[PDB]
Parts: structure tokens; sequence; C-alpha cells
């Protein structure tokens, strides 16, 4: 549930 | 070729604002409703006061400083304006109070009574704040309907400055370093290279449409943010939300298409949002739309922000 992810 | 930034940055002192209410809070500070007094004007203007924590890093504060550096120079009915900021012991930063909250939340809480003729509205509305930010220059990185808030249900406008980018008059192109990214709202040429554009930031606002359209759903929800880029190379692209004609749909399909240059201008985007605006029955279909309706505190000398001009 997160909109920001690592990347 | 670019012209000086004249845009001031006004320092507030603490005893000219008065906290009311706590809106949210978080590691990195807490949100107050409040009031902005000026000194000696007889003006009461309701404002959002982001207080900072003061167990805040110096790298920490560098950040939110470069967001108000982005909000200060900004002048656009559909953008967030920054006040002020307060140099305390905790830095505060100073915003028009947008009472209606996340249009995220809105649309979401207010799913049974929203119309055709608000969800056009929006989306004119949020083009023009795009197109604007297009014309001076700026990539905002972010955009969603998290970031888009409510001062009224007729009037929204865009927020959260945090991943904005100037652009060099010269350059076309901001190339990124790596971060965690909102990846399920950005362009392919984003995910994969780390490049962002004012094209870019038309892809997400297709994304930001389908929010609405579809009442608040999660953009390919259920499926990992990291199988995400090779389902668009595959051609796959958000479902046609059911309320939506062709002819809205295929302009947010046109906000996907690989060819950055191949999608739409937002100042094309507010044409064709506002012809369909002039109709709105025609290109939305939903159930008792003609039926309708959308729209807490010494309010004597309150003016809000939109009205307060220095």
């Amino acid at each position: 549930d997160h909109q920001y992810y690592n990347d | 070729g670019e012209a000086p930034n004249q845009a001031l940055l006004r320092i507030l002192k603490e005893t000219e604002f008065k906290k009311i209410k706590v809106l949210g809070s978080g590691a990195f500070g807490t949100v107050y409703k409040g009031l902005w007094i000026p000194e000696g004007e007889k003006v009461k203007i309701p404002v959002a006061i982001k207080e900072l924590r003061e167990a805040t890093s110096p790298k920490a504060n560098k950040e939110i400083l470069d967001e108000a550096y982005v909000m200060a120079s900004v002048d656009n009915p559909h953008v967030c304006r920054l006040l002020g900021i307060c140099l305390t012991s905790t830095v505060q930063l100073i915003t028009q109070l947008m009472p209606f909250g996340c249009l995220l939340d809105y649309v979401r809480e207010h799913k049974d009574n929203i119309g055709s003729q608000y969800l056009l509205n929006w989306c004119v509305q949020i083009a023009k704040g795009m197109n604007y930010l297009e014309d001076r220059r700026l990539v905002h990185r972010d955009l969603a309907a998290r970031n888009v808030l409510v001062k009224t249900p007729q009037h929204v406008k865009i927020t959260d400055f945090g991943r904005a980018k100037l652009l060099g008059a010269e350059e076309k192109e901001y190339h990124a370093e790596g971060g965690k990214v909102p990846i399920k709202w950005m362009a392919l040429e984003s995910i994969l290279h780390r490049i962002y554009t004012h094209q870019s930031d038309v892809w997400s606002y297709g994304v930001t449409v389908w929010e609405l359209m579809t009442f608040g759903s999660k953009p390919y929800d259920g499926i990992p943010a990291s199988e995400i880029s090779s389902i668009l190379e595959k051609g796959e692209r958000l479902p046609q939300p059911p309320i939506c004609t062709i002819d809205v749909y295929m302009i947010m399909v046109k906000c996907w298409m690989i060819d950055a240059d191949s999608r739409p201008k937002f100042r094309e985007l507010i044409i064709e949002f506002s012809k369909m605006a002039r109709d709105p029955q025609r290109y939305l279909v939903i159930q008792g739309d003609e039926r309708m309706h959308l729209p807490d505190e010494d309010m004597d000398d309150v003016v809000d922000a939109d009205e307060y001009l220095i």
C-alpha cells in the first residue's frame, strides 16, 4: 500500500 | 534565456498566526489548521500551517525549503501558493487552507454524489494548472489525485512540489537520480531511464483523470510495481472506466502513448475537456446525474488567500 517504491 | 525570478518570499512572525486544530501529524511534523493575521491589517486568512519536528535533519530542512522556493514562485488559480514561512526553532510553512482536503479522498468519500459536471471541470482545472507550470518551465514529477487539493467542490489546485524540477530554458529533459518514486503514475521513459518532461507529466495527468473517473480506484491494483514497466512495454494500459464514453477514454489513452511527443499538450487537454464540460451528460454516463448536489468555525474579517494580494 505504498505509492512510492525504490527503483 | 531565463528571466529573473522576482517572486517575494514572505517571512512571517509566529505571533501573526494562531493554530486552531490539527489536520494531520507525522514524524516529519504536524500540520495545523489556523488563521493568519497580518500585522495591523484587520484581516484573517484561513491557512494550513506545517510545523516541522525539532528533530529534523539539515538534509530534511534543505528539501522542504526547495519546495517552498517552488511554491513561492508560482502564481496561478489552480496551483497552491506559499503564503510564507516562519523561521522558528522548527521551520513552519504557511499555505492556503484547502478545507475539503485531498481530491483522491473527496471522490472516495463522495462517490455517490459527484456528477459529470464536477468531474470534467476538475480535469479542465488540473490541465490549466499543469499548462501554467509548463509555461513556467516546471516539471511537477508527482502529479496524482493525492496531490490535488479541494478549496471547494468547484475549485481544485495542484500541490506537493517536493519532486518538482525547473528546466533550463535550453533543456527539454530532466535526468533523475535514484529515489523512491510513484511507479504507477509514471511515464515509461521515466521508469526505464529516469527521464522526465512536460509530456511525462501528461502521462500522470492521464492516470490522475482515471483515478477521478473510477471514483478513487487504485491504478494497476493487485499488480506489483516491479512488473509495471513490462506490462507497459507489452502495450497494456489501465482499463476504460465504467462511466467513460470512448471520447473521454480515448483522451486518457493518448496520454499513455510510448512516443512522448505523440501525447497531447496540456493546452489541448484544456480545450478538449472544456468542450466536454459544455455537455457533460454526453461524455460521462453516471446514474442519477441530473439529481446530484455538492456543497466549522468570528468570520467577519475573514478573507480567502486568493483575495489577499500584496
